[PDB]
């Protein structure tokens, strides 16, 4: 509706025509337009969604074409792209997996709940770290005033 | 414990309620009748020998079970 | 909800009141 | 050693015809089978308690 | 690698050795140790509370 | 006669009954499944053929242009089945199609084409059945199962109970098509039939019939009799059908004739119809109100004016009979409705008929179909018609077609595939006298119902989809009528059909992973039936009569295979003979009997008609010409069975074995077991791990060779020869001349496997049986395979077993096996775990896999080479590394007084993080083999290269050595043709062998098959040179790793599992353990010939699971190796020839006419020498599953070798030394080794890792998973007074993020308190409650 | 963070129902906003309320709703009040039922010899569960230097 309405605007039968052929390119704009915009979790740029669609199809041609499939260096010569600014965008697709997905088991453990954390210190690492501002503070303590002080300076 | 252990136990509590159900519904002792109910008739003597306490004849029997069998 | 445990194959005078008041489907509307 | 049983249907209709062996001796194609009706039920509703 | 248990406990945990697998926690806390300890160590809970 | 292998070790055999059809190919289902789907069907109604021409041809919207299908043909694989498990790939072949398309012109649309280009197409692939029925999706043997899924029919439930909680059973008639609506005959409590279209709106069930071109005389015609009254002058005189009113209440009394035949109110009986008849009361009188509670049958109307005086379905007073009189119709017509059989169902329907006529009736349903909006006459009339007529919109398949015409007791057995107004008034006449007490219901667990799918059809059913997902879109595509400017290219688009395909074959509850643990594991997941998956019912939806056992099951499914627990009942295993129709019904043979006679013509029969005969019983004799020996034979008809005679029997069973699965049909003695003994002793069939050196069944019942056959383990004889090397690599077979083919013979060579992991991670190897300079025959087995031993199937081993208590070691269900066990190796396993290893370039850039790697010390790496791999060979253990990899981590922003240490002792913290990959926790074993994947566009490693150089010459030297082998056969076969017509004497054998193809011979057939062989053999030399450079090519390629990968590693570790305490070890037929204790043999118990029993029992096992099958079994195994014993004493003493051979002579036979017959004519020696050192372990008995040997003869071969009868001997206490009272038994029971092995089971954390969302420790052991604290056990610990337990149990051990630091630092400083904190769980839930507009707080 | 978009090694990613959720709440009112300041037809902009009213229903929970707007899975999109609720939800499982540190499984087996007040022990479990005591007890003995 947004082109259509954006359309009423700028469509003009001062030549003589129809609106019906008029609108679709303004309402092809504006699905597609959005399409690219708002429809993952995440965004891409739509000069990349303008590539990863023309990947998809020209994948299409050549995988039903030469037999078997597009090989990243097939597409290279069909596509001449470097095939490492290619295959990165062959990696950008399949947006992320519903962590509500149910595992196997039968035990209805979802995905989420095996993704491990990785900002957690380490239990023993703090339990490390705790004797280490005691042992410096060991030898700190056997310092001079100003070798102790001039080290917790530094 | 074991599956099997219990499930034996399962399996005769259904079947010792099943000899139980099916041989209560024979009547036990009385005076006989003489004469099936539904129609007042004779029951013969034969019949009044096999099950001491039938009430009906054959047929009435029959029809009360064929009633029965669709259960209302 | 009477409840009922309907299946496939404050409520009961509530969902009866609510069952007596006679799509939302954004399509269909 | 004895007979065993009589050896109802899941329901709780009971098969008329006993299974006169027992397992000292062995039991015949028919008689396990009129066996596995019991034995099926029982497990199975051993298994949902 | 296998969990010894007394056997006259298999019947308090209704669990025969057909494979059976317990599981065995630490009480980390001394107040942890000692309710373990005076209230739920088997030689003290013997009778059935049923 | 005994075959060269079953002359080896020829298994005595018990049996008396005889044989009369061999075990067929028992993955039957699967390979003539696939072989439907992937052919050429002529008559197209399978495979490919049938979906293409389900949607082709395919026309435009009338658009001059036209696409039709002309034919397909499948691709050779790029992969062959080895190379496509070790990549990973599905072993699949690209699906080829020549699609013809059509456009016309102007004024040419039934004429001539404007033009016509053609182009063979790709269609995606198709995944290709292996030889052994199984698949290959992705580096995984994947097997799909049959499906279990009621079939397009007719069905009458009934529904006992439960509808109106009064006791009435009501009556619900279906019909279930194949592709249309669902037709649905129901009852009320009222008796009056109703009808439902899909679930829909109820309707007074002749309000079809009235919409069926139907009006009330016929109708009431149709569907009850006629008691015709009449105006005989005098007080309505009536005739009647003596039988027709039998028992009931005589209403009116009979009388008549001057007499009376009964009174009033009056019961009467058979005899007074036959009074009745034999008087023959053609007509009596009634009184007038005696009529006035019938329906009058027909219509009565006017004459005079042509007025309605009264109609069909309207009971008339004596007023309206007065206006019956007064008119003169001297008849009057009345329905027969009895409560007790002729029930009034029609009418009363009547009476709720809302309509009178026909067109109302269908503007009436056309009001329900299309609610809300208003009729009109034809479009009505057309929906109601194309709702059930119209072939797009209904059609019964021929299994529909049939199943209807069968239930109807109909014998046409095919027509349309839409019903017709004849065959809904069957089904309205079938309801109703089922309702009228006859007849019986057609309970849905019936194999009569139930169609078995099977992995052809679904994939072709999930395949025809994907079809006409395509084709909407090139129709679409082809609307737009384009110019001369296209290809059947830019219309066909692939990725759909393979992604429907993949879905498929990817996931599904079919598909299913396979259990490749042993031969009869995956030979019975071959043979599987779930009633699970798509199309079916799944879990909740139905149950405990799906899951029940039904006497259609016999033969057809085993009633004791089954899973225990979960689903029961839904994974019913096929049986032995059992096997598809060609409607998908399972039938199962049965012997045609003549008059008294037992012909061997067999007929497979489906449960659909097995009830319309009487079976025989196997365990029923005959007197050598099919005369039944007894005069009253058992025999099951439709359900039950009673005694029957010799001339009323209509067929009679296959086997014994018939009635049980080929997983159950292994056990000995099954007879002597309760049912669920040996559901679970088939269970723990299916569960043992191969052993190592594995011995065999020393009682077995004769599947065995066919489990062992029918698998893919053995690499069996191809065509019988003789084998020329036999090696551990390899085995090749010199073929002989008779079976040879006729141009260039040269010979077969079978390419065992050696040690390689199978799905569970365990490992899969043949071992060749023969000997070399050794003869063949065709189903004679070469090479063993894993679980087999000698052509039999040998899952565990058999030991030394006694049943006594022995000090509580086996108080429950445990075991105490000898130490003498342990340590003769019998009970090893190999389990070849596997362990990958990728390098993900991320953000920081690539990952490299040096050895140079942060902390690790110079012995502490010790076996990596250059590259960072470990060497083939080295033994690992728990931390080694396998391959060192490394990960940059960019500015870690390190700690302070972590940069005054580093500053102090000059040291950095590098670029490179830890990310190495490292033996697990415990696993430890060897380093068999080494993969090395890479990226195609990326440099290779130094042990890649060196995995390649050896990669190349492995295939060269393969084709060297098969060359040569090749080479020597042809050239053999030259020198020979070379010895006939014409023979080179001996100055061929002086020039070289390749010189002597070019010297030809004299001008007959042994110059063309010369030629033939000279211009072959040049060809085979080219075609090689090719096929090598193209293996060559294959491994010097790249790889084609998912993205963001860059090389893997795939290492293969293969530990061996020494047994234990803890690993569960359970008989043949169910009765399991857990070995407790370990003991040295002195003190395991020892006979008074001073051997140590090696297992100990508990002999409280047999009373409450009564399996007797243990203690009768271990007895004829004491007396197998007892036999055995005998032989040893007399052939390491080496006795004689002659006398060993009669002792094994009377042996091999004793029992009243056991089956087979053994005996030494053609033997021996050669032979007996052989017989016997193949049978010094153990004469290996055989005993058919229900057939087996008696109690008798089992005490006959006690008493051949010198045990004693009773089976039981005299033990001595290892310990004590002193005599146990009481004789214990003893005997060779065959255990097994189940995989609940502890020491991938025992496990556990002090503090690992943590879930990301909700901070709380993992699930797995994989992720180091701490033990759940369910519901119950924190009800558990609140029955105590535990609570600071509790609260640290469920605070500081799980949940707390800052008191479980706090709670490891007290820990490690010795002071044992507890900081409580907020619950992480708790937060969450606070931040979730009030993510909505609710405000949660936690007041002060 | 409750909601995480989590990397998945290989490439792929991770997320929660949630923050699709979010993500077409948040569209639709971009749009309503949109439609607000163009000042279209109140046919359009009334769907768009109606259609934000949706989407916030279906955020707030997935039953009253009629369908329970699922995604390119096959599956029902899991909205808030469904990770509150349920066996699988917080309360009834994971708030209760939680995983425990210092706790190990493993077969059981009999050893009758050892009295009832005490049961017998793998050596490598007994070694796992105890790890921290036996650091706190080889630095207080003084056979080691730190922790690590
Ligand atoms: C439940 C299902 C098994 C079938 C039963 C589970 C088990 C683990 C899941 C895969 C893994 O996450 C890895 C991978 C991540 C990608 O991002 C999306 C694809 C992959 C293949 C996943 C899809 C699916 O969800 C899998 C197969
Ligand atoms: C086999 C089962 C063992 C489980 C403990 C025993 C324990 C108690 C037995 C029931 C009671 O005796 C009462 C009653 C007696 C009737 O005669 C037959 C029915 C009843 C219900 C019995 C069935 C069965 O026999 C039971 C369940
Ligand atoms: C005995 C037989 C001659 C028959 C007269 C000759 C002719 C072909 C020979 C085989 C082939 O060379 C291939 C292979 C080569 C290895 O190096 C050694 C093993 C193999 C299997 C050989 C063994 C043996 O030497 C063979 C069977
Ligand atoms: C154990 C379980 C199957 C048992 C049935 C399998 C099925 C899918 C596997 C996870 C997924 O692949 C996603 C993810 C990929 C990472 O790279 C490695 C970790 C993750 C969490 C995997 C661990 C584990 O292996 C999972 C849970
Ligand atoms: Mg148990
Ligand atoms: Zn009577």
């Amino acid at each position: 509706n947004i082109g259509l309405m954006k359309a009423v605007d700028k469509f003009e039968y001062r030549r003589g025509y129809k609106f019906s052929t008029y609108a679709t390119w303004w309402i092809r704009q504006a699905i597609t337009r959005s399409i690219a915009d708002q429809a993952r979790t995440i965004r891409i740029p739509v000069h990349m969604i303008e590539t990863i669609n023309k990947l998809n199809r020209i994948s299409r041609q050549m995988l039903q074409e030469m037999g078997r499939e597009p090989t990243p260096e097939e597409l290279a010569e069909r596509m001449l792209m470097p095939e490492d600014k290619i295959r990165k965008v062959l990696k950008i697709a399949k947006e992320p997996i519903s962590m509500e997905t149910p595992i196997g088991d039968d035990e209805d453990s979802h995905l989420g709940d095996f993704i491990e954390d990785t900002t957690l210190e380490l239990p023993l690492d703090s339990a490390t770290t705790e004797s280490l501002r005691a042992a410096t503070h060991d030898v700190l303590a056997g310092l001079t005033a100003r070798e102790a002080k001039v080290l917790r300076m530094r | 414990s074991d599956e099997a252990d219990e499930a034996y136990s399962v399996t005769e509590q259904l079947t010792m309620t099943g000899i139980n159900r099916i041989r209560q519904k024979i009547n036990a002792h009385g005076i006989p009748v003489y004469l099936c109910e539904a129609c007042g008739n004779p029951i013969p003597e034969a019949r009044r020998k096999i099950f001491p306490g039938v009430t009906l004849c054959v047929e009435c029997q029959a029809y009360q079970e064929r009633q029965r069998k669709h259960y209302a | 909800d009477m409840g009922i445990q309907v299946m496939e194959e404050d409520a009961a005078e509530a969902a009866a009141q609510v069952l007596s008041s006679v799509t939302t489907d954004p399509v269909r509307m | 050693a004895g007979m065993r049983g009589l050896m109802a249907k899941p329901d709780g209709s009971i098969i008329e015809t006993p299974i006169t062996a027992n397992f000292r001796e062995g039991l015949n194609v028919l008689q396990y089978f009129i066996s596995t009706h019991g034995a099926r039920k029982g497990l199975a509703d051993t298994a949902l308690k | 690698k296998a969990i010894q248990l007394h056997p006259l406990v298999c019947a308090a945990y209704n669990a025969d050795f057909d494979g059976d697998q317990m599981a065995v926690h630490v009480p980390l806390t001394l107040e942890a140790q000692l309710e373990a300890r005076a209230l739920m160590m088997s030689t003290n809970n013997i009778l059935s509370p049923a | 006669v005994y075959s060269y292998t079953e002359k080896k070790r020829i298994r005595k055999d018990f049996g008396k009954r005889p044989q009369v059809l061999d075990v067929p190919y028992l993955l039957s289902i699967q390979l003539d499944s696939f072989q439907k789907f992937i052919e050429q069907d002529p008559e197209g109604q399978y495979g490919l053929e049938a979906a293409f021409r389900s949607v082709f041809p395919i026309q435009s919207y009338s658009g001059n242009s036209e696409l039709q299908y002309v034919s397909y043909r499948l691709g050779e694989p790029v992969f062959d089945v080895q190379e496509c498990q070790i990549r990973g790939v599905t072993y699949s072949a690209p699906l080829r199609v020549k699609l013809r398309l059509v456009i016309y012109e102007r004024e040419a649309p039934e004429g001539t084409v404007k033009d016509i280009k053609e182009q063979e197409v790709y269609m995606g692939e198709i995944p290709l059945m292996t030889d052994n029925g199984t698949f290959v999706i992705n580096g995984t043997e994947r097997v799909i199962v049959s499906q279990l899924h009621r079939s397009p029919g007719v069905f009458f439930d009934s529904d006992k109970g439960k509808t109106h909680s009064s006791g009435k059973v009501l009556y619900n008639a279906r019909i279930i098509p194949y592709r249309g609506s669902w037709l649905d005959f129901e009852f009320d409590p009222k008796d009056n039939l109703f009808v439902r279209i899909d679930r829909r709106r109820k309707l007074p069930a002749t309000i079809i019939l009235r919409a069926l071109n139907y009006t009330t005389e016929q109708i009431l015609d149709l569907f009850f009799e006629k008691v015709i009254f009449e105006i005989r002058d005098n007080k309505l005189q009536m005739e009647l059908v003596p039988e027709r009113l039998r028992g009931e209440t005589a209403s009116f009394d009979i009388e008549a004739n001057g007499k009376v035949y009964v009174e009033k109110g009056r019961r009467i009986t058979a005899r007074h119809i036959r009074q009745l008849e034999k008087d023959d009361v053609k007509l009596i009188e009634v009184p007038v109100e005696y009529i006035a509670g019938k329906v009058v049958a027909k219509d009565y109307i006017d004459e005079s004016t042509g007025e309605l005086i009264c109609a069909a379905n309207m009971e008339l007073s004596l007023d309206l009979l007065a206006k019956l009189s007064q008119s003169g119709h001297k008849r009057i017509e009345t329905l027969f409705t009895n409560d007790l059989d002729h029930g009034p169902y029609i009418s009363e329907t009547l009476r709720v008929d809302p309509t009178n006529d026909r067109l109302s009736a269908l503007v009436e349903i056309y009001r329900m179909m299309r609610p809300g909006e208003p009729p009109t006459r034809e479009a009505a009339e057309s929906l109601f018609e194309n709702l059930f007529f119209s072939e797009d919109r209904y059609d019964l398949s021929a299994v529909g077609r049939m199943k209807f015409n069968r239930s109807l007791l109909r014998e046409e057995i095919e027509g349309s595939g839409i019903l017709s107004k004849d065959d809904i008034i069957d089904v309205m006449k079938k309801l109703i006298d089922i309702r009228n007490g006859k007849g019986e219901v057609d309970d849905i667990d019936h194999l009569g119902n139930r169609r078995i799918r099977s992995v052809g059809e679904m994939a072709e059913n999930q395949f025809r989809v994907g079809l006409v997902r395509v084709e909407r879109a090139v129709k679409e595509r082809l609307s737009l009528g384009d110019l001369d400017t296209l290809m059947p290219q830019d219309m066909i688009n692939a990725k759909p059909i393979s992604a429907a395909v993949k879905e498929f074959f990817g996931s599904s509850q079919l598909s299913q992973f396979m259990d490749q643990n042993n031969p009869l594991s995956e030979i019975t997941h071959k043979r599987r039936i779930s009633a699970l998956g798509p199309g079916g019912l799944t879990r909740e939806r139905a149950g405990f009569e799906v899951r029940d056992v039904h006497p259609t099951h016999y033969g057809r499914v085993c009633p004791i295979e089954t899973p225990e627990g979960p689903n029961i009942g839904l994974i019913n295993s096929l049986s032995v003979y059992a096997q598809t129709n060609e409607y998908g019904f399972l039938e199962t043979p049965y012997r045609k009997v003549t008059d008294g006679v037992v012909t061997d013509e067999i007929h497979y029969l489906s449960a659909i008609e097995e009830g319309n005969y009487v079976i025989a019983q196997a365990n029923s004799n005959l007197d050598e010409e099919g005369h039944f020996v007894e005069d009253l034979v058992t025999c099951r008809s439709k359900g039950e069975s009673s005694l029957f005679s010799r001339d009323q029997v209509d067929y009679m069973d296959v086997s014994t074995q018939q009635v049980v699965s080929v997983g159950a049909s292994l056990i000995p003695f099954l007879e002597h077991d309760d049912a669920n003994r040996a559901l679970m002793g088939a269970n723990m069939q299916r569960q043992a791990v191969p052993t190592l050196r594995a011995d065999k069944p020393l009682v077995g019942t004769g599947m065995e060779r066919a489990v062992a056959v029918d698998s893919g383990v053995t690499a069996v004889a191809k065509r019988g020869g003789v084998v020329q090397y036999v090696d551990a690599s390899r085995i090749v077979i010199k073929v002989n001349e008779d079976e040879m083919y006729p141009g260039e013979a040269g010979i077969d060579i079978y390419n065992l496997t050696k040690y390689t992991r199978s799905n569970q991670n365990t490992c899969i190897n043949q071992m060749p049986c023969v000997s070399l300079g050794e003869p063949v025959e065709r189903g004679d087995v070469l090479a063993d395979g894993p679980s087999t031993d000698l052509g039999e199937l040998a899952l565990g081993q058999n030991m030394r077993v006694a049943f006594m208590p022995w000090n509580g070691y086996n108080f429950e269900d445990s075991i105490l096996v000898s130490e003498r066990v342990v340590q003769e190796d019998r009970f090893t396993t190999i389990h070849i775990q596997e362990l990958a290893c990728v390098s993900r370039d991320t953000k920081l850039g690539p990952e490299e896999i040096t050895a140079d790697i942060p902390n690790v010390g110079e012995a502490a790496l010790s076996k990596l080479d250059e590259s960072g791999i470990v060497y083939i060979g080295a033994e690992v253990t728990g931390g080694d590394i396998l391959v060192g990899k490394v990960t940059p981590k960019g500015e870690t922003q390190l700690t302070p007084e972590e940069k005054l240490l580093r500053a102090i002792f000059g040291e950095k913290a590098s670029d490179v993080k830890d990310s190495s990959l490292r033996v697990p926790n415990g696993v430890s074993g060897t380093v068999i083999d080494v993969q090395v994947f890479t990226r195609d566009g990326v440099e290779k490693d130094k042990r890649a290269l060196e995995i390649e150089e050896m990669q190349l010459k492995q295939a060269k030297k393969d084709l060297s050595e098969e060359l040569q082998i090749l080479e020597a056969g042809l050239f053999s076969r030259i020198r020979a043709v070379l010895v006939a017509g014409g023979v080179e004497a001996e100055k061929l054998d002086k020039l070289p062998r390749d010189r002597w193809l070019e010297l030809g011979l004299t001008d007959e057939e042994k110059q063309n098959q010369l030629e033939q062989l000279a211009e072959q053999y040049d060809e085979l030399k080219h075609e090689f040179e090719k096929k090598l450079e193209a293996k060559r090519r294959k491994i010097t390629q790249g790889d084609d790793l998912a993205p963001g990968v860059l090389k893997i590693v795939k290492v293969y570790l293969a530990v061996k599992r020494r047994i234990q305490p803890g690993d569960k070890m359970a008989g043949r037929h169910g009765n399991k353990g857990v070995i407790s204790k370990i003991n040295p043999i002195e003190d395991m118990p020892y006979d008074e010939n001073g051997t140590p029993v090696d297992i100990v029992l508990n002999p409280l096992g047999v009373p409450s699971r009564m399996n007797i099958g243990q203690i009768l079994e271990t007895h004829l195994g004491m007396a197998a190796k007892g036999i055995g014993d005998k032989i040893n004493a007399m052939l390491k003493q080496q006795q004689e020839v002659a006398k060993l051979r009669e002792f094994i002579q009377r042996a091999y036979d004793l029992g009243a006419d056991v089956r087979q017959k053994v005996d030494l004519s053609t033997f021996s020696d050669e032979e007996v020498m052989r017989l016997a050192e193949n049978l010094r372990k153990g004469m290996p008995i055989a005993t058919p599953v229900f057939d087996g040997a008696k109690e008798a003869e089992i005490k006959e071969l006690l008493k051949l070798g010198d045990l004693p009868t009773s089976g039981q001997i005299r033990l001595y206490d290892g310990r004590t030394g002193e005599q146990f009272e009481r004789p214990v038994t003893v005997g060779y029971m065959y255990m097994l080794k189940l995989n609940h092995l502890v020491d991938d089971k025992m496990h556990a954390r002090s503090t690992g890792s943590y879930s990301l969302v909700t901070q709380q420790p993992l699930g797995g052991k994989a992720q180091f998973g701490g033990q759940r604290f369910g519901e119950m056990e924190v009800w558990a610990l609140e029955a105590y007074g535990a609570a600071y337990t509790l609260q640290e149990m469920l605070t500081v051990k799980s949940d707390d993020v800052n008191g479980r630091t706090k709670m490891y630092k007290n820990i490690v400083d010795g002071n044992h308190q507890m900081e409580p904190g907020m619950p992480e769980s708790f937060n969450v839930l606070l931040k979730e409650i009030r993510s909505l507009g609710i405000n949660i707080e936690l007041e002060d | 963070d409750l909601r995480p978009l989590v990397p998945l090694d290989g490439g792929r990613f991770a997320t929660s129902d949630l923050n699709d959720l979010y993500r077409r709440v948040i569209n639709r009112n971009n749009r309503l906003k949109r439609l607000l300041d163009l000042a279209a037809p109140d046919i359009i902009v009334r769907n768009e309320k109606r259609m934000l009213q949706e989407a916030v229903d279906a955020l707030l929970d997935n039953g009253r709703r009629g369908r329970a707007i699922t995604g390119s899975n096959k599956r029902p999109l899991k909205s808030l009040a469904d990770m509150i609720k349920g066996k699988q939800g917080r309360f009834r499982q994971n708030l209760l039922g939680k995983r425990v540190d210092y706790s190990g499984r493993s077969v059981i087996t009999v050893g009758p010899y050892l009295r009832l007040h005490q049961c017998g022990l793998p050596k490598k479990m007994a070694l796992e569960l105890f790890k921290p005591f036996i650091y706190g007890k080889l630095e207080l003995r003084g056979l080691a230097t730190t922790i690590k």
